[PDB]
């Protein structure tokens, strides 16, 4: 007898584990071709309104994007955001170790091995996989040179599975050079993405200074030598007194035009307060109307309109001036400075250049292409390579990369399954295996010899030679200490634990319970 | 700590088919007994039938799931060997199951379940086998006894004063007890008319038919010379293409001539014998009775019944003793039989019979007429004759003779649950569900009859722990007591078969764990 | 093709790329998944139940008939049952351990694709293997026959062997014997219709045997005797029942009716005539072919021999075979026809039907089995299980080699495979190593329905394999590694083989398309 509903249904068998199995390793295989230097990236298209078209690389947006129906798929998903969130970094490869996971997992459960025999099995291999990592860690921060090759090297191993490939060279440091100005604050809204169409990528450069898309008034001057800026969140509108209640109510219509010359003149004793703190610059977060306006092109200092609160936040930063609301006392927190307030002119459109800042706590970043998925692509990769250089400088640790780290943590993984006994030993197994088909998949992305340069890996790193990985630009078992194929350590440490846990969570599940759709 | 057994679809399966035949087993539960009352079967077409055969039961109504069909054809398989206990085998088989369910929800593997069933089944055997005494036939009274506890269970049971001892004389009458060891209910034939009451029924040592005669003029014979025909008494025609010409004037008058010539020479060759009735046989392809040939004759005063099947001829010459002619040389009277009298007998204006009574060559053979008010006691009435005829055929198969109204079952169940007590492993437990599997049979004849059913299997279980073996259900008593006294007995065979049967059938489901649908 | 131009028809279809591979292993891998809960011993058959007309319902445990049944769609899967149904008709067994083992094979042929690696690779490699497997085979096949009571030992043990995976087991000490007795009435002749199945309802499946001589269902005459000694049996192949001249365009055109009697009369002169020919041979039962019409019953009544009428061709010539007699058409020469004898044709009452029982047949070169069972499906599972272990039977008869089986010979050809695997460099060693694991797999699959410790017993056989034991197998009643010649779990040598080679062959066929094109359909 059926109890449930008209639409809803349950399985309750193998077929719920063959579902979640087939799904997850739908989105491993779909997100498994983005892998490594030489991997391709995809084109999303849309079937709905406004049929959006998005050129992208990374699983984190190609997962979010399509519209997965198995909820092993939302799983996955929602590993990837989560993970791109929290370092924004490695979500393909998270998604790729989940579904080898979940595929050695269906592969164990063929062999009649208990779920939870493969639970126990996993976690003494994440936890001894995790202590190897963790030990082979190597540090840095408190040399200079030395750390500042390290943040070039995590720059281009994190930039070099993207377009800017085509220009690698070019754009690590200068993602690298971005940092450098956040000034070890957290503040990736620090960093602004300006893109606009025409010219080729490697037109692309960081600016020394600021630019804002906004419009000087009418008869301000488009031009200033030794600016000092007054940045400002006022109303400068029509400007109720905020009195709610509060009307004429009069008898003649001399009095009403009386009315209306206090307000004007209350506004002129505004902007003359603004004046007295010595500025011959106003940046204003809302509007200014047309009377503040012209006093301002009157007395000869320049303003800005509708400057949003990242605009005066990010001004604020590379100025070092106060959001100033009330101007009673102008000898409190002080102004900012620079040198040149000149209008530039790119493509088309002209942007406010301030150049010469008192602070580089945050800069612009211009990006040019030919084409606007490319410059989307552009933006969503410099992203990626700004958010991994922020976060190992916050965390100086670094591993290496190529499967470096990923082979020396599966072969710990062998060890430990090679001394414990019962069924865990082949759990540990199938972990490891899991573990190493990444490089395996690079390799094969690459389109090299991938049986053989595991093997080499294996054996490299089971003599004890513990930075051996892929040299791909030609094909071989390299060094990544020589080479310099370096990855933050926080980077994979949260591959490594969000994959096993997503794996864990999935792999328990005996029964799937759908509601009737709304 | 072992297989994981992941596919839960052969345990889904199982338990499936275990609901599917509980479902089947206490769907006709309350049809067992004497007072277990029969079911109304409506099919898809304007057909209607008052059935408590189990096998018929389950026949008409069509069920859909595999472990229902296989229920029904084990129903149709114990009604073939033995005819009698079709109901308490699928009762038997539907309980077991549904306490091998449990089994099942232990943890215990269906080919061990099955090979203690197998164990089970191999120790009941024996215990109903000590349990019975020998029986020797041409006693009347355990005859009379089985026949009419056969009986008791079905429509009939009122009229089992008269339908007993002619269901006893129907098959006395056809085999020696000497040398039997099996009787062929063929040569039973039982005819149906509509009209007249239960009561009305009649046994015949003659020969009935349900044709009737071409002459109207004579139909009361005595001392009759009866004789079966084969060929055609029509215009002579040969197998090949036949044509006749005619050329003349006087070819008319001559072929005419010639035809009827040959008619009267047939006619008076068959006459010259002695000959006093003719039965026809039914041919297609030549009119067997031409209007000449019939007129010749009941000229000649004699009896003439045509249209008889080809499939009743053998059961003609075993009865009156006549032999087929196929040829008007070898009709001649030493191959022509005899009876002391043939009649037309109207049944108060509800259809015509013929009777030939008196065979005096009585052969190994009778016939049973039966009559009723409407169509359904009249099939009715039949099954229960037919499965009191099985009866008696289970007993003359082999001679042994057990107690009826639980207490078989019963006895069963305990001395079975005793040897679960000797047989301590994996396996105790399948053969204590074994033996507490067949409380059901006593259970259901308690509760149709309107006794408590726990008590009465708990003092059934108690008076056959002390020894005082041959005690059951007794519904005239009204309450428990023994049963030879109540002269209440059945064969041994119907029980036997009916556990055998039942345990092979649960053996062989419990080895299904997957259903495929075919195109 | 997915080109912007659509060139097939409405409802005509290609599949060329990775999309057509992954339909047929998908299909070939849900086949062997369905044949997979059938294997050993512990396997448990299935229920097979129509959608339809008279919604056939049959209960079975080989792949054979559950391939044939159902209807698959998948191209591969067609493969698949034409495998099996092939398998059948060669031998007799093995289509679930062929099915099985295809399944397998293509399974790992599919992991082995996920590694990037030609499938011309994986066949050649799979080409290499199988001989080497056939070499191992025909090696380890020990072959008996010169002696008398060994080769009797092994047809018995190779009977219960293939009758164990049935439903038959159940009464196997019993059975296994029967089936041989059977095999060894016909005298070397492969002629399995010479065995006649007659499954008749009720009564426990101990009760089936097999007669002592030949039973038939048919009826006497209406005169005729019931029971016959020492009989001098004739049978034949005539009408008997019209007669018709055979000239077509012949008619009588006479001028009177008297002349139509005279003819008619003439006809039954001819027929009492050809039925004296026949009696002149000096007999009392005689067995026709078609119908006996009344004035020939009458004829043979009158002259006291019996007349069984209307058995097709399969009786006449079992009747010829079990008895001796000879096939008769016409009867100038009586001296020329031989005339089988016997020593009793009473009638013997079966369930509820009565038969004629031919006993004390002059020979044994036919005989029938009766099954009674308690349901049509065992009834029909219970035929279905005697004949696969009678045409195994009768297959060991023709050949006497045989091989040792409950997973020991696949085994040792699998250990042959692997020794040969670890010496051949190149990609073709993974494919090598790939098919010793798709071969070792049928025993796991046995262990798992048994519900073993599949890996540890496998690991465990590989290692006695491997050491130099090549007689070591599955116990099943306990589950553990025993020696196969102890427990005499023997299998005939052609099957194996049989199972070997076509599996290998079809997985080879079906690995090597590249485009599914499906025309629309009608
Ligand atoms: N130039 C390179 N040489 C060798 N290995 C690399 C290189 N670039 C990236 N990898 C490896 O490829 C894996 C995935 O890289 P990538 O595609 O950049 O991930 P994501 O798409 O999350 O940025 C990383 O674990 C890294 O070790
Ligand atoms: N007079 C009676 N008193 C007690 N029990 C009876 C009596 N007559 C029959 N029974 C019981 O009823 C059971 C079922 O018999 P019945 O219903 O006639 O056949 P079936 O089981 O085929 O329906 C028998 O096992 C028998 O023991
Ligand atoms: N008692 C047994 N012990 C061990 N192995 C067995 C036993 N009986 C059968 N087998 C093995 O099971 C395999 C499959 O046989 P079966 O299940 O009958 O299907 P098929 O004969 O179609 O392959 C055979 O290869 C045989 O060696
Ligand atoms: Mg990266
Ligand atoms: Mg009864
Ligand atoms: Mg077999």
């Amino acid at each position: 007898v059926n109890i449930f509903k008209a639409g809803a249904d349950e399985e309750r068998a193998e077929t719920a584990r063959l579902t979640s199995f087939i799904g997850a390793i739908a989105i491993g295989d779909l997100v498994k071709s983005t892998l490594g230097p030489k991997g391709m990236d995809k084109i999303l298209l849309s079937s709905g309104r406004d049929a959006s078209l998005m050129v992208t690389n990374d699983g984190a947006t190609i997962l979010k994007n399509i519209g997965v129906d198995n909820p092993a798929a939302k799983v996955l998903v929602d590993m990837s955001r989560v993970q791109d969130d929290e370092v924004g970094d490695g979500t393909t490869s998270v998604t790729v170790l989940a579904a080898e996971l979940l595929r050695e997992a269906e592969s164990l459960i063929a062999k009649k091995i208990h779920p939870q025999t493969i639970i126990a099995g996993w976690r003494e291999a994440t936890k001894a996989a995790r202590e190897a990592l963790l030990s082979s860690a190597v540090d840095h921060g408190s040399d200079e040179v030395k750390f500042r090759q390290d943040l070039m090297n995590i720059a281009g191993t994190t930039l070099s599975s993207k377009l800017l490939t085509h220009h690698k060279d070019h754009f690590t440091k200068l993602a690298v050079e971005a940092v450098l100005r956040l000034k070890g604050s957290g503040n990736l809204e620090a960093i602004h993405i300006i893109k606009k169409l025409g010219g080729s990528l490697a037109d692309s450069y960081l600016d020394e200074g600021f630019l804002l898309d906004k419009k000087i008034g009418v008869n301000q001057p488009k031009r200033i030598e030794n600016a000092k800026i007054l940045i400002a969140n006022t109303g400068m509108d029509t400007d109720k007194i905020k009195i709610f209640g509060s009307r004429v109510r009069v008898d003649s219509t001399a009095k009403v035009a009386e009315i209306e010359h206090a307000e004007k003149e209350k506004m002129k004793e505004k902007v003359e307060r603004i004046l007295k703190h010595g500025i011959n610059c106003f940046i204003n977060r809302q509007l200014i109307y047309n009377y503040p306006e012209q006093l301002f092109g009157a007395a000869g200092v320049m303003a800005i309109e509708h400057a949003d609160f990242a605009g005066v936040e990010r001004l604020a930063l590379v100025t070092g001036g106060e959001i100033a609301s009330t101007f009673d006392h102008p000898e409190l927190v002080k102004l900012g400075s620079c040198k040149l307030i000149e209008e530039v002119m790119i493509g088309e459109d002209k942007l406010i250049h301030f150049s010469g800042v008192a602070l580089g706590e945050a800069c612009t970043i211009v990006l040019r292409g030919a084409t606007q998925q490319i410059l989307d692509e552009a933006e969503r990769s410099l992203h990626d390579a700004l958010c991994v250089l922020a976060q190992t400088v916050k965390d100086s640790r670094t591993v290496y990369g190529g499967g470096c780290s990923e082979m020396l943590m599966a072969h710990a993984v062998t060890q430990l399954a090679n001394r414990t006994p019962g069924k865990e030993a082949v759990a540990m197994e199938s972990y490891a295996k899991a573990l190493r088909m990444l490089p395996t998949i690079i390799a094969d992305n690459a389109g090299y010899d991938s049986a053989d340069l595991v093997a080499q890996l294996r054996a490299a790193h089971s003599e004890g030679n513990t930075t051996a990985g892929l040299d791909m630009r030609e094909g071989t078992i390299g060094d990544m200490a020589i080479l310099g194929i370096t990855e933050s350590f926080q980077v994979k440490r949260q591959v490594l634990l969000s994959a096993a846990e997503a794996a864990e969570v999935i792999l328990r599940v005996d029964n799937i319970i759908k509601a009737a759709p709304r | 700590k072992g297989a994981y057994q992941d596919r839960d679809k052969p345990a889904q399966i199982r338990f499936s088919n275990i609901s599917a035949a509980k479902a089947v087993a206490d769907a006709i539960r309350t049809s067992l007994g004497p007072k277990g009352m029969d079911k109304m079967i409506q099919d898809g077409k304007g057909d209607v039938t008052i059935t408590n055969d189990g096998a018929t039961i389950l026949k008409q109504m069509q069920v859909l799931h595999p472990a229902a069909r296989m229920l029904v054809e084990l129903s149709k398989a114990q009604d073939i060997e033995a005819g009698d206990g079709t109901t308490s085998v699928v009762i038997i088989a539907g309980s077991l199951l549904d306490s091998c369910t449990k089994l099942l929800q232990k943890g215990i593997h269906p080919t061990i379940i099955s090979e203690s069933f197998q164990k089970a089944l191999e120790k009941g055997i024996e215990i109903l086998t000590d349990m019975s005494r020998p029986v020797e036939l041409s006693d009347r009274e355990t005859l009379l006894n089985s026949a009419t506890t056969s009986l008791n269970s079905k429509v009939v049971s009122q009229y089992s004063s008269l339908l007993s001892p002619m269901s006893v004389n129907a098959v006395m009458k056809v085999i020696d007890p000497a040398t039997a060891t099996s009787v062929d209910l063929r040569d039973i034939k039982i005819v149906k008319k509509l009209g007249g009451t239960i009561d009305d029924c009649e046994l015949v040592e003659g020969l009935v038919l349900t044709q009737k005669v071409s002459n109207s003029g004579i139909t009361r014979v005595e001392k009759a010379k009866i004789g079966l025909i084969q060929f055609c008494l029509s215009a002579p025609k040969t197998d090949m293409d036949n044509q006749i010409v005619v050329s003349d004037y006087a070819q008319m008058d001559r072929v005419l001539r010639e035809e009827r010539a040959y008619i009267l020479n047939l006619v008076k060759q068959i006459k010259k014998t002695g000959c006093n009735v003719l039965l026809i046989q039914k041919s297609i392809l030549r009119d067997a009775l031409s209007d000449l040939a019939l007129h010749f004759l009941n000229k000649m005063k004699i009896m003439v019944i045509k249209d008889i099947e080809r499939e009743d001829i053998e059961f003609i010459c075993k009865t009156i003793g006549t032999k087929p002619v196929a040829h008007i040389d070898q009709f001649t009277a030493d191959m022509l039989g005899s009876a002391e009298l043939a009649e037309e007998v109207n049944l108060n204006g509800s259809g015509k019979l013929l009777k030939i009574t008196g065979c005096a060559s009585p052969g190994k053979t009778v016939t049973i007429v039966v009559r009723g008010s409407n169509k359904l006691v009249i099939e009715e009435a039949e099954r229960s004759i037919h499965d009191a005829l099985c009866v008696i055929r289970c007993l003359v198969k082999k001679r042994a003779l057990i107690a009826g109204g639980g207490a078989p079952e019963i006895e069963l169940a305990l001395r079975l649950t005793e040897y679960s007590r000797t047989l301590s492993g994996m396996e105790s437990y399948c053969v204590r569900a074994f033996a507490d599997a067949m409380e059901v049979i006593p259970s259901t004849l308690a509760e149709n009859a309107g006794l408590n059913p726990i008590s009465t299997v708990t003092e059934l279980r108690n008076r056959h722990a002390q020894g005082e073996k041959t005690a059951g259900i007794n519904v005239r008593k009204g309450g428990i007591s023994n049963i030879l006294e109540e002269l209440v007995v059945q064969p041994l065979l119907v029980s036997v078969s009916a556990l055998t049967l039942a345990t092979e059938t649960v053996r062989s489901i419990l080895k299904i764990d997957d259903v495929v649908n075919t195109r």
